[PDB]
DNA sequence: ATCAAGCCTTCCTTCAGGTGTTGCTCCAGAAAGGGTG
DNA sequence: CACCCTTTCATTATTATTATTATTATTTTTTTTTTT
């Protein structure tokens, strides 16, 4: 079963990419040493052979959100807003294990060296939650398969064979935004606000004396200066979602999961309001379900998801996350 | 180091009192001495034979200057790198070039 | 033309800097700064100058692996040197412009290396199109060759072995033949 | 160092139709080699606690390739044909290995050097220098004739 | 009988390398110690012949996934998609012997060093899958040979004898991936979200201190930062197919799994979707007989292997599992 | 004919080492003891005198096929291409025996060292495949005579004279390869896949609990043999240039004519083992006859003579001098 | 034309005790007899 | 005649072993020539 989420993203996107690159104040994105380096954290960067010019492929940059990352996503918005609300409502309570395995696969960092019996594979399988999402003590299999944020790019030309032929964008997709950190104690100017510190203007004035001392001369003070790269925003992405024989209720989940994607933030950089974003499109098995007001289409999963809701019990976490 | 006419054309016929090059020294072995481009790349290929094999080679041309032709005498060769005296390996061809003389 | 299409017997002496000769003719260097007295008597090839600054072994044995702005500026420096006015232009500065545009379209195959190298007498830029395979060129000697003496004081390893000195300049072992020397 | 030979059965190693039609008798005559194998595993493992099969696995320790050998070769007062004979044969031994072990192709060498007296004379191509030994030779073996091996033999 | 498969992966190919490997923050790979040290999946990668300098034949690395997990994917997508439809659907039921004989090599990791008798061997190497997967506890030669998954790469070109000089790549196919799994009990929030929680938020707070405990010191808890090594998305591979005398129902049984393919993913990295791929073409014998729809030619192929799963039965599967 | 035959593996080679080799999970070979060890099949080695640095001639491995090997691969694919075809388009017929003898050698072990005639061994080694392989239990010394395969590499200058300096490789040659074998069950996720097996989940489940019970006797032994065996086995790596050398000491025509039929053959065969992994796949780059060039995309193109003597002697070959090679004195 | 010129902890966890076949075979003697061309 | 072939005799009676040991990792900086 193959789902392909096409979005667009209201805000701009920042996932992280890890390594400490540096910036200079006009472009050269890690520049030799001694020309006054910035520390810089780009967004999450997916290489990919891509056809530059005719008859060459070249490994290309593209900039990404990960599959993990949205894996996670997708698990969460689908316990937060679908799985929580049905255990409130009949009552039932998750252990710290429990919780732990449903939100992140599993309890503890020890995976047990035995295979879950046939049965409880049979019986987890079948469960959508713990379908879509393995993992715990004994590493189930999972059913979902989440596939990384490509936007519709010429980079992307290989990865998008079937669909999305229009829509390609051709220069590149990243902006450096610059955020730097601002000392208030420096910036406060008048006794009339330091009227509220405790101790008066004498103890702003030793502070300031601190970062003098600091800005003669390693605790750091405050009042740094930052790049990030980001993904610029009103671009098309697309999420591929596929499923491994699914149960009628794990695909229904998923469109449950689906229809409220939108609140949610596919990025990091919470507090700068990066992530989000409105969903154009989404086709289950290449057909278009997609509406203003959610999925219109596919009654039998939602209907599936809701008959799976009821007599959702607690102790299919339980007995998962419970270790040998 | 190679290519070079130390022999005197002052003394045509008489070969016994050729003394433009009394004394040859080498200082170091030639290791490295080309660094041409086809050269490189046999050594890219071969390893440190090739250029083993190529020092050897300007060693012996090194040592070509001293005798030019029959009938000289009291040549003096000296060779003052100390891997000619230690006992590595790797110098072990510029023995028996150096083998080939005596006292 | 200058020599027969077929040589029939051809002897060598020196041997040993034959290979060498060939390394010679099919390298071409452009070099910068009798280039600029010449113009003088482009902006593009100051450029060219200032990218060869950005990339101790300086782009040695290194085809096309680093292009900064390598390709446009070589691209730059042939238009800007080829569409010059022969009219008027000096009949020895014709061949300056003739042997860097020669060497430029020796950089411009690809098919050959490039390195970088300074002058003795002050560090001023050299840009080279050598090659280090010279396997083809070597063949197509000893194909026009119906047989050929190898001499030289120096080519033989150890003994007889010359097995280095025919992967020297290429010759084909159903053809070699290293006689005991003397 | 040790080289490892094994002989395996090759009517274990058939299974086509294609492959049996080949056999005087076919499938049941390779059925029957199957079951006498069988009975001749089964006599074996009681034996252990004469007729053997095909499978045999064995070792066999060889001198390493390479290696540089020498070969003194000392001709008590000789004659020029007989030196010359010598050196023919070392013209020509190319051809020709050493120790056996034929079928692995053991013993396949390249000459690398001759030093007649002390002197070395071999060439790539064969021996050069010694005429008067190749020439003492030629006289001999023109002269060469098996009545000499006759009387040699008989008388 | 010799097929080439070139397929395009869409998504990331990560078929993950045995060993110890470890990743800085930046690209470097396994570092000298005292170094951040994050630990590093990398990619099973292959060693080729490789013209380095256009005439110096040098071992270089080439991202591969390997012919022993090939020959499995194959394998399980005819035993999934063809044989078992097959037997189900005439009600053939085997045992679980014959059920791991047909899904591994054998039943039992100790096989029989007996020979099996002739007549057993040439009903199964006429045998469609049996002949494909020899095996079982007598241990039969199979007649499929698999050769690991290789893009037309400028590493291979080697390996790659003709026809596929255009499509080759060139430089890097690889690509680090990171990922975390942090504590979600960390990222918990609000009184209403631990109320799924057993207990609630003491509880919750409970968990947090043993993390507090965990560092200020083999039980692990959940955070975890670390990469993984992959190919690139959207490069062209080759596959090589190789089958010695076949029969004509092993050939289009081949032919029925490699159409029916396209479902299937490369091993390694299932819940990231990493092994996605879509398959360019199939050379038959030299001759490309793919189309979008799937192979189309090979119809006396896909004739035999029609006629053969009629009349597949438990019994050839029972008495190839059976040891003697 | 001295035929000299370059093939380049196109996959990678394995000819199994018989030993007991380790290595762990981080790729050391055979590790001191104590460390979790993994069994390793590695390839073919043969150690060789060679070149390191100057004169300082060592013994390095080189990692090969053995002679005996490809003698047996050069036999299988003329008996397989040429000899049985042309003993089955006519109704000539071998006997089990002959046919172990046409194989193997010999029809059995344990071999008669009562010799044979002088007419006979003549006439077998005036055949055209029998005067090749001379087997037989009178064991008759047969005129084909062949190398163990070399990759054309730095270690192995001394075997191979000249000509071969250029397309020669260097340094670690080799690559191991890891296998997991999974046990099929664990697999097993629903009542969908469960099926085919009888009684489904209850036989299912009931070797899970004996795998479990067997993971309890296993960690009782450290502290009947499952279907979970990661395991390691080295491979040379593939892309290498290979040198073959065929030897025929004074051949009949018939005779190089059916080594270069054979070799005509060489195509679509496996060189050393891993059928299930597709190794030893490869290409000939190059044939060699008396050092004279002979191969070409197409094939041959030049042997000619041998040819026609090698066709004019598989119109003659029947099964006649193949039973009277494998007749046993005693038997 | 200049400053602020990145901060903290993440730094792995199970599974992988490989098992079967191979475990060698021949001959290394000269008489004296009888049937041959 | 020389040669070429087939079959007689003996009854021995334990059986140590070589315990040696086996798969790598080193330099280094010229400045020629006499061709289009």
């Amino acid at each position: 079963m193959q789902i392909e989420v096409t979005v667009r993203n209201i805000t701009p996107i920042f996932s992280a990419a890890p390594g400490s690159n540096y910036i200079t104040i006009d472009g050269t994105i890690n520049p030799p040493p001694g020309v006054s380096r910035f520390p810089l954290v780009r967004t999450r960067m997916m290489y990919v052979a891509a056809d530059v010019g005719d008859g060459v492929i070249k490994s290309v940059p593209l900039q990404i959100v990960p599959g993990n990352t949205m894996r996670s996503l997708l698990r969460r918005t689908m316990l937060k807003h679908v799985i929580e609300p049905a255990l409130v409502e009949k009552g039932n309570k998750l252990s710290i294990g429990a919780y732990a395995t449903a939100y992140s696969g599993n309890a503890t960092g020890n995976p047990d060296g035995v295979p879950s019996s046939f049965d409880e594979i049979a019986t987890m399988r079948a469960h959508p939650f713990i379908g879509l999402f393995g993992g715990g003590p004994r590493m189930l299999e999972g059913r979902l398969m989440v596939d990384s944020l490509y936007p519709i790019h010429t980079n992307a030309e290989r990865i998008l064979g079937a669909g999305y032929e229009n829509e390609m964008m051709s220069g590149p997709i990243t902006q450096v935004v610059w955020a730097r950190r601002m000392d208030p104690i420096l910036n406060l100017g008048s006794s009339e606000d330091v009227e509220v510190i405790n101790g008066g203007a004498v103890a702003a004035n030793g502070w300031i004396q601190d970062l003098l001392a600091n800005s003669k001369a390693n605790g750091r003070g405050l009042k740094a200066f930052n790049a990030h790269e980001v993904v610029i925003p009103g671009l098309k992405w697309v999420w591929r979602i596929s499923l491994d024989r699914p149960t009628d209720a794990q695909v229904g989940l998923v469109l449950l999961a689906l229809n409220k994607m939108t609140n949610e933030r596919i990025a990091g950089g919470h507090s700068k309001d990066y992530g989000r974003f409105v969903i154009d499109g989404v086709s289950l098995n290449g057909e278009q379900v997609w509406s203003q007001s959610g999925i219109t289409g596919g009654e039998q999963y939602f209907d599936a998801v809701a008959e799976a809701i009821d007599g959702l019990s607690s102790k299919e976490f339980e007995q998962f996350a419970q270790s040998a | 180091w190679t290519g070079i006419d130390l022999s005197d054309h002052s003394l045509p016929d008489n070969p016994e009192l050729d003394r433009l090059l009394s004394d040859l020294v080498i200082t170091r072995i030639p290791v490295g001495q080309n660094r041409s481009l086809t050269h490189e790349r046999r050594t890219a290929i071969g390893g440190f034979r090739i250029i083993s094999q190529e020092a050897a080679w300007h060693f012996r041309q090194g040592l070509g200057r001293l005798v030019r032709r029959p009938g000289v005498t009291h040549k003096n060769l000296w060779v003052l790198d100390a891997r000619i005296y230690g006992g590595a390996a790797w110098v072990a061809p510029f023995r028996q070039i150096l083998d080939r003389y005596k006292k | 033309l200058s020599l027969p299409h077929f040589i029939d017997t051809l002897i060598v002496d020196e041997a040993h800097l034959l290979e060498q000769a060939f390394a010679s003719v099919y390298t071409h260097t452009l070099r910068l700064r009798p280039l600029m007295r010449t113009i003088e008597g482009l902006d593009a090839l100051k450029e060219l100058f200032t990218q060869m600054q950005v990339a101790t072994n300086t782009s040695l044995n290194v085809p096309l692996s680093d292009v900064p702005e390598l390709i446009p500026a070589l691209k730059d420096t042939v238009k800007t040197l080829g569409a010059l006015p022969t009219k008027g232009m000096s009949r020895d500065a014709r061949s300056v412009i003739r042997i860097a545009t020669r060497a430029a379209n020796d950089a411009l195959s690809g098919h050959s290396r490039l390195r970088i190298e300074v002058t003795p007498v002050h560090s001023y830029p050299m840009l080279l199109s050598g090659r280090s395979n010279l396997q083809r060129a070597l063949l197509g000697l000893w194909n026009a060759t119906g047989g050929a003496t190898l001499v030289s004081a120096t080519l033989f390893t150890t003994g007889d072995n010359g097995s280095l000195t025919r992967w020297k300049l290429e010759v084909p072992t159903e053809r070699a033949a290293f006689l005991p020397p003397v | 160092q040790v080289v490892w030979a094994r002989r395996m059965d090759p009517i274990l190693n058939l299974g086509s139709s294609e492959d049996v039609e080949v056999i005087n008798g076919g499938a049941v005559a390779a059925n029957g080699w199957i079951q006498d194998l069988l009975a001749n595993s089964k006599a074996a493992a009681s034996k252990k606690k004469n007729g053997r099969g095909l499978k045999a696995f064995n070792a066999h320790e060889v001198v390493i390739p390479g290696l540089k050998w020498v070969w003194r070769i000392s001709l008590d007062r000789p004659t020029d044909a007989q030196v010359g004979l010598v050196l023919l044969a070392l013209n020509k031994m190319t051809n020709e290995r050493i120790a056996g072990g034929h079928s692995k192709d053991y013993g396949r060498f390249v000459i690398d050097g001759v030093s007649l007296n002390g002197e070395q004379v071999w060439s790539q191509s064969g021996i050069t220098g010694g005429e008067q030994y190749f020439d003492a030779v030629a006289e001999a073996i023109d002269g060469l004739s098996s009545k000499e091996f006759e009387q040699f033999a008989q008388s």
